[PDB]
């Protein structure tokens, strides 16, 4: 978190055609992970 | 105590590449052992966060900027509060912390939202509070025949009322 | 445009030649790469796939159907 | 991130790899011929984007009469002419920037305060 630019690395593991999964999981990681907060709600403001 | 020896490891390796190579050998792995029984006083490879705080501290040592940390903690920094820190955002370096506290204090400010204000006069009284703070509108709401509303809205308690 | 274009040509001796041409046709190459078909084709377009193989095309080759006009003169 | 299109055939190469040396074979895929690439970089995406404020300069903007003008100079030419318009990437969240461009040096020129 102390660095001036904030990468994630990440490789498939496995047990061609490399291009089109990485773009699906990479739309799935972007999509679908929750980070914190219950879903429904946006953007909350604060009055006084 | 694979861990351990690791953790030792990677510790002696950082200070010998410091830019003040330390003849004072021991020395510095004795500061290594203590930093690594300090650190292994949170849990003792009993919970990952022993490993966490290790990638927050071995990260700090690397990353140039800052370089001079490392001449700091060859000089000083008393690691067993370095356990007890937990303080990775006031540290290493900072320009950094500072431009922390501006990105927080501009993220304040964008999370309280509209606050439209109701521009007054004083000529009416309240209905409930009489007092004269009384604030308005225009719009007409019926058909063509009439004029507006004339919507009114005290500001000394709130109150809502209105004229024909 | 084949209307209002009309040729001259010198030649051999100077001559100007005067013709109104009358048709342009454009040609195209076709075929100098193996081209697929059309039923595969479909099976290649239809949704059963997220994406269709790279190289698909080079893997048929390989298995050696379709060949090429001058593959098989 | 630009699109290299197959030379012999005017289609564009693909990502394919070396199964072995592990190089940046972009082939073709309509014929075979094959190329090798420059950088590991492929795919971008840009999930946020904040160009094309300073769209559409035609070389003859000045023979509109409907733009206004103004008494800044340029400072190429310091003809104190000049054209000025709002940013051109209508967004909702864009600025109230102006762009100065100037018919003597034919030149633009903005007028940020930070
Ligand atoms: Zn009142
Ligand atoms: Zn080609
Ligand atoms: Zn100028």
């Amino acid at each position: 978190d102390n660095d001036e630019k904030l990468i994630i690395r990440c490789r498939v593991v496995r047990p061609a055609e490399e291009d089109h999964m990485l773009k699906k999981i990479e739309n799935t990681m972007l999509e679908n992970i929750t980070l914190r907060g219950v879903e429904n709600i946006e953007r909350v403001v604060m009055m006084k | 105590h694979k861990l351990r020896d690791q953790v030792l490891k990677a510790l002696y390796d950082v200070l010998a590449k410091e830019s003040e190579h330390p003849p004072q050998s021991i020395l510095h792995t004795a500061k290594a052992i203590e930093s690594e029984m300090n650190k292994v006083n949170n849990c003792d490879t009993n919970e990952a966060a022993y490993k966490a705080r290790y990638r927050i501290i071995y990260s700090n040592v690397i990353s140039k900027n800052n370089p001079d940390l490392k001449h700091k903690i060859a000089n000083g920094d008393i690691t067993p509060e370095f356990l007890a820190t937990c303080d990775a955002k006031d540290l290493a370096p900072a320009p950094l912390k500072q431009k922390i506290e501006e990105i927080a204090k501009q993220n304040l400010y964008n999370a309280q939202g509209a606050t439209i204000e109701r521009s007054v006069t004083d000529r009416f009284t309240c209905g409930k509070c009489k007092e004269k703070k009384v604030s308005y509108y225009q719009l007409q709401t019926r058909s063509a025949d009439e004029p507006l509303t004339t919507f009114c809205t005290c500001e000394a308690c709130g109150n809502r009322w209105k004229f024909s | 445009n084949s209307d209002s274009y009309v040729l001259l040509s010198v030649e051999d001796d100077g001559s100007f030649t005067m013709i109104p041409a009358d048709k342009v046709y454009k040609f195209t190459a076709r075929n100098k790469y193996a081209t697929l078909t059309i039923d595969e084709a479909e099976k290649r377009m239809d949704k059963k796939s997220g994406e269709v193989p790279r190289w698909l095309m080079k893997h048929l080759d390989n298995i050696g159907t379709t060949t090429t006009r001058y593959d098989r003169t | 991130t630009t699109f290299r299109f197959c030379r012999d055939c005017n289609n564009m190469l693909y990502p394919r790899e070396d199964k072995e040396n592990n190089r940046l074979l972009f082939e073709c895929r309509t014929c075979s011929y094959v190329e090798e690439a420059g950088s590991p970089l492929v795919y971008r995406h840009e999930l946020i984007t904040n160009i094309g404020e300073t769209a559409g300069v035609v070389q003859d903007i000045g023979s509109d009469p409907t733009l206004p003008r103004s008494d800044r100079e340029c400072p190429k030419c310091h003809s104190r002419e000049n054209v000025f318009f709002q940013s051109q990437q209508r967004r909702k969240d864009t600025s109230m920037v102006l762009f100065f461009v100037c018919l003597s040096c034919s030149h633009i020129f903005t007028s940020d305060q930070k």
